[PDB]
């Protein structure tokens, strides 16, 4: 099994917007996006960036 | 209720009791085979029907004090 | 069993090969050519089936009439037998 | 050698001065004999019809197609044709150009 | 069949409708051919019906992918992880509209 | 032009998928399965 974001037909920004409307909530997109960002993800991204120097 | 029951003759008045429900799903049933054993090769003549269904959730039952 | 386990070699048809590109040309040779030639003259094929159609019995009778004398012994024998077989079949004997 | 000019866009938008621009062209081809009811001048004469339509196609860059040539009976008919805008956008561009809701994503694989 | 198939009890997803109603359909993915007789209905649906459906169902994200295909399909994904693929091959716009709305109302 | 069925396998599987839970050769031999499946339906 893999993440849905990796599969075809995925647009993060559209998926985030549907998340709020589906729940009938007026989420602040900037705040809602931050909610999904986990500390572990930030660390793993940095390691990937460093080894693959850009 | 736990300690009392109200019976209509045959239906209770709208003033006395209110039952509200919500539609949560509209779907169709699973395929229902229809097969009649007529004097022929039956298998390829099997009929399949699916019936439309609606799922209702019972939200609330409210009784009003109108017995008197 | 009974079904190939791999895909057959992909079919590649050249729709614009010379034969397909020019198909139908001169089918109106008569209407557009002062009727000097009839479209049936374009037909290539057996001498006994040029611009003519019929059922199997009629074809066998026609073939024997036109080229029967030139046929090989065994082929002619089969044709004669076929005509007799078809003559009974088509006449509900 | 002969160099083929670049492919022309089919988009067309009627110029605001079209009626004035046509009135001039009509006076050239047909003269100033009949200014009154200039839009009612008949195009039955092939030579006059060719000059008018040819001039408009050269200037405007939009030409009456063969299917519509017989329909240009009068000058008024020619005016109506050039008042119709043409769009040359692809279907993908047309769909994207139309305002799409945030939850609709259209991807073109061609 | 009953004996030859599985069964389940009547249920809902997350007690849907008890506190609020949530549309279980979250994603629709359409595959449509630019050229292809079987995609004529799907192409017409995209031109005149998909946009109005998208506005009516803001909770659903709709992906329309135009590419060469012999069998146009719509893949419907639900909040509970269910994936339901349907064929719209040679279906008219009305038939596709009916199928898409049916997917929208299923759990 | 000679024509032969090439998808007979799928035609047989339509019967057999309904006979998997049967006992014995009825669950796999098509000629036996079909008769039992018809009675089941």
């Amino acid at each position: 099994p893999v993440r849905r974001s990796e599969k075809p037909n995925w647009d993060y920004h559209a998926e985030i917007q549907a998340f709020g409307h589906r729940l009938q909530e007026n989420f602040s997109l900037d705040l809602l996006k931050t909610a999904f960002v986990n500390s572990c993800y930030i660390k793993s991204e940095e390691a990937k960036r460093q080894q693959l120097g850009i | 209720a736990d300690n009392f029951t109200l019976l209509g003759k045959p239906l209770l008045g709208k003033d006395l009791v209110r039952v509200e429900a919500t539609v949560i799903e509209k779907t169709e049933s699973w395929p229902r085979i229809i097969m009649r054993f007529r004097k022929r090769k039956n298998f390829k003549k099997k009929r399949i029907v699916t019936t439309p269904q609606t799922v209702l959730r019972i939200n609330s039952i409210e009784i009003a004090p109108c017995l008197l | 069993i009974g079904i190939r386990l791999t895909l057959p070699p992909p079919k590649v048809v050249d729709r614009w090969n010379e034969k397909r590109a020019m198909f139908g040309v001169y089918d109106n040779i008569g209407i557009l050519g002062n009727f000097e030639k009839h479209p049936k003259e374009l037909i290539r094929g057996p001498i006994w089936l040029r611009g003519w159609k019929g059922n199997e019995l009629q074809r066998c009778i026609r073939k024997r009439k036109m080229v029967g004398s030139r046929m090989f012994a065994d082929d002619l024998h089969n044709l004669n037998k076929r005509i007799r077989y078809l003559y009974k079949h088509f006449n509900r004997h | 050698i002969l160099v083929c000019p670049p492919l022309r866009s089919r988009a067309y938008t009627p110029p605001e001065d079209l009626q004035s621009r046509l009135e001039s062209y009509v006076k050239e081809v047909f003269g100033s004999s009949l200014p009154s009811n200039w839009q009612d001048i008949s195009l039955e004469d092939s030579r006059l019809k060719f000059n008018l339509l040819a001039h408009l196609a050269d200037d405007l860059g939009h030409v009456v197609p063969n299917s519509r040539l017989h329909q240009m009976c009068r000058v008024r008919d020619v005016l109506d044709f050039y008042n119709v805008p043409i769009q040359d956008r692809s279907k993908f561009d047309e769909l994207s150009a139309s305002n799409l809701p945030p939850n609709l994503k259209i991807t073109w694989s061609y | 069949t009953a004996r030859g198939t599985p069964s389940r009890f009547l249920a809902s997803v997350l007690h849907n409708g008890l506190g609020r109603y949530v549309q279980q359909l979250q994603r629709l993915s359409f595959s449509v051919s630019r050229d292809g007789a079987s995609s004529r209905g799907a192409r017409e649906f995209v031109e005149r019906e998909v946009i109005d459906f998208a506005r009516r169902n803001p909770g659903v994200v709709i992906y329309v992918n135009s590419r060469p295909c012999c069998v146009p399909r719509v893949v419907a994904e639900y909040l509970n992880g269910a994936v339901r693929e349907e064929s719209i091959h040679c279906k008219s716009v009305e038939e596709i509209s009916t199928l898409v709305q049916k997917l929208a109302d299923q759990s | 032009l000679r024509n032969r069925v090439t998808d007979r396998y799928f035609r047989i599987q339509e019967v057999l998928k309904h006979a998997r839970h049967f006992r014995g050769r009825k669950n796999r031999c098509y000629r036996l399965a079909v008769r039992t499946v018809i009675r089941a339906f």
